[PDB]
């Protein structure tokens, strides 16, 4: 039980590209 | 054409897909040195006459 709240955490980059500046969806 | 870059990796990144999602820039497999792409020419002809 406690359930916690997890406000901004797990993510992770999601594949092996290098991007510099720009917004991804 | 493969050229020297400035462009400094992240140690577990491999190429760059910044722009329409096309690759530019390739780290070397050997050297781990990164590569920049471009295509090499291509354009139109103009005659100018009088
Ligand atoms: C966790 O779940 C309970 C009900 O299962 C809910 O009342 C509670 O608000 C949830 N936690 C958060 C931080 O919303
Ligand atoms: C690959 O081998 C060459 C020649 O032995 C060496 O110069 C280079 O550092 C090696 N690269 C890696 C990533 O081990």
């Amino acid at each position: 039980p406690a359930y916690t709240n997890s406000f901004t955490r797990g993510v992770y980059y999601p594949d092996k590209v290098f991007r510099s500046s720009v917004l991804h969806s | 054409v493969l050229t020297e870059s400035n462009k400094k990796f992240l140690p577990f990144q491999q190429f760059g897909r910044d722009i329409a999602d096309t690759t530019d820039a390739v780290r070397d497999p050997q050297t781990l040195e990164i590569l920049d792409i471009t295509p090499c020419s291509f354009g139109g002809v103009s005659v100018i006459t009088p």
